[PDB]
């Protein structure tokens, strides 16, 4: 259980790195910049 | 089975911790250098545990020696603790799963989480000072505790001996910065932000070292390994990801 | 309604700048800009995710979708 | 005795 | 007042294009959309987050505090 | 059509805002800003992509494309 | 002047749609929405960040930041 | 032409709010406010960056910057 946060992909190796994949999604899931000065 | 932690030398404490890591789980091959590993817990059946008796915590008096630890052995978690000058055995409520023969079994209402346990202590592990002289006096703390609720002297006491016991078998950075509290010159190790980080990151950390095949690092999170010095010198122990 | 639940097959930035993906067997689209990266870093770890909408057909238009720590 | 890492 | 604070046991992106989290049990709901990606990082990495608002009702909220623990 | 498919060998965010990748020894670019963010999602997690437009000789334009974890 | 170095120990998101970030015990608020991903991303990978401000008593705000991976 | 070829040893946002790096020892800036979160990436996980402007002296403004890996 503890092994475990989400998803099924333990690792990413990134230019000879090994990430833990949830990481890497975490800083990977930023919008185009521009959007925050947009508005709704 | 049984295994001793002998707090009388920085030596002896180091070697207690090796011969039960040694004996209850497995060299990753990559990432070894000599004698020293990463090694994974080897799987024994559901409700397994081993008992670890406190030894040594008066260097040079055979005294202080009825406290034992119950340590459930696919995550070394710790059930309880056992009084065996009384022979009771005060379990955590969310240990019901461990079954000790021979002993009085106090089925205590407070279970074993951090949270729970630092709320009762009134103590964050951030900044927790650990010499021998509190390992004593948590030792009288545990020889000193009755009746089926946690106390706050008894919840610090759990606190500290989890630290130097579970936490350090996992841990080589807590093992080589909590013994120097054990030489002459008696120090205080006082526990780290980052100390704290590892333990509440063991998991995410044992999903990802049985995965390194030599790449030039690993990232865990805030946790960073930029060789193989780096993780040999910080984790010894990871739960079994099968 | 839950339309489809399971990993992200695959997906696709669309011309009219729409984004699909494929879960359950079954392909979904959105005109929702911010689901983008939210979606593509599902993807990438392999995170669970529900597809909620009025109508559950393939092909068929979302704007709901729920990320779960399966 | 404590090696490198210990 | 503080609302709710361990880790995120789902998000959800509404077709209002709000957004929520569950904790502990409890569903809060979001309608700034700088929180979007905010909360899901904090979902994929184990952040313990604290919500906190004036009604803690599943209200809406706007203020969250992300922890490393 | 399906232009290119396998892993992106580069990315190049361009003068005028545009955004290329280099795919199979060919490149395209895109004027999509929100492709962006995406495409150096995949090139850093090795996905394959599949680039598709109507033209597809190496240097032209593209707002469409497939992403796969393989 | 540089008001504090260090691993961000917590961040915050504000009322006010300002974000908070605490740095080698003291805190610092800005408001540039642009900064928010990227002081997360800093914090949720540990990276050292340098808060840069004319005034640098904790509480104080702050437009300038500098990242480093160590 | 190409400025600067490295990995990013630091990034830096700054007041005016255009965006700092630092590649092979040369600081660079750059007001397109699409290239922050790409270059935090690309620092994150050590990118080889080629930094691409009219003018290569360091503290200069650049647009263009290509992302390699290994
Ligand atoms: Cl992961
Ligand atoms: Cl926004
Ligand atoms: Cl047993
Ligand atoms: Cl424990
Ligand atoms: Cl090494
Ligand atoms: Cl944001």
């Amino acid at each position: 259980p503890e092994c475990q946060i989400t998803g099924d992909r333990p690792v990413i190796k990134i230019n000879n790195t090994l990430w833990e994949s949830n990481t890497a999604a975490a800083f990977l899931n930023r919008k185009s910049q521009f959007l925050y000065t947009t508005g709704k | 089975r049984e295994f001793t932690i002998d707090f009388s030398t920085q030596q002896s404490y180091v070697s207690s911790l090796n011969s039960i890591r040694t004996e209850i789980s497995t060299p990753l091959e990559h990432i070894s250098q000599g004698t020293t590993s990463v090694s994974v817990i080897n799987h024994t059946p559901p409700g397994s545990y081993f008992a670890v008796d406190i030894r040594g915590l008066d260097v040079y008096q055979a005294r202080f020696d009825h406290l034992r630890l119950i340590i459930e052995q696919n995550n070394l978690y710790v059930a309880g603790f056992v009084n065996t000058a009384t022979n009771t055995f005060y379990r955590f409520s969310d240990f019901t799963h461990i079954s000790v023969p021979g002993v009085t079994t106090v089925s205590m209402t407070t279970d074993s989480s951090y949270t729970t346990l630092q709320r009762v202590a009134a103590l964050e592990r951030s900044g927790m000072q650990i010499s021998r002289h509190s390992l004593v006096s948590s030792y009288l703390a545990l020889m000193e505790f009755s009746g089926n609720t946690m106390t706050r002297d008894a919840s610090r006491a759990v606190l500290r001996f989890v630290t130097v016991t579970a936490e350090a078998l996992r841990f080589r950075q807590i093992q080589r910065e909590f013994r120097q509290a054990l030489s002459e010159t008696a120090p205080v190790y006082t526990m780290t932000p980052g100390d704290v980080d590892l333990t509440l990151n063991w998991g995410r950390i044992s999903n990802v070292l049985p995965e390194y095949r030599g790449e030039d690092g690993v990232r865990v999170g805030r946790i960073s390994f930029n060789n193989i010095s780096a993780i040999l010198g910080t984790v010894a122990v990871i739960l079994n990801c099968h | 309604a839950d339309c489809a639940k399971g990993k992200i097959e695959f997906s696709k930035y669309n011309e009219d700048d729409t984004f699909t993906v494929k879960v359950d067997g079954k392909e979904y689209w959105t005109s929702r800009w911010n689901l983008q990266p939210l979606l593509q870093s599902a993807q990438l770890t392999g995170m669970t995710v529900t597809i909620k909408s009025s109508t559950c057909e393939s092909g068929s238009g979302f704007a709901e979708v729920q990320f779960n720590n399966d | 005795g404590f090696g490198l890492f210990d």
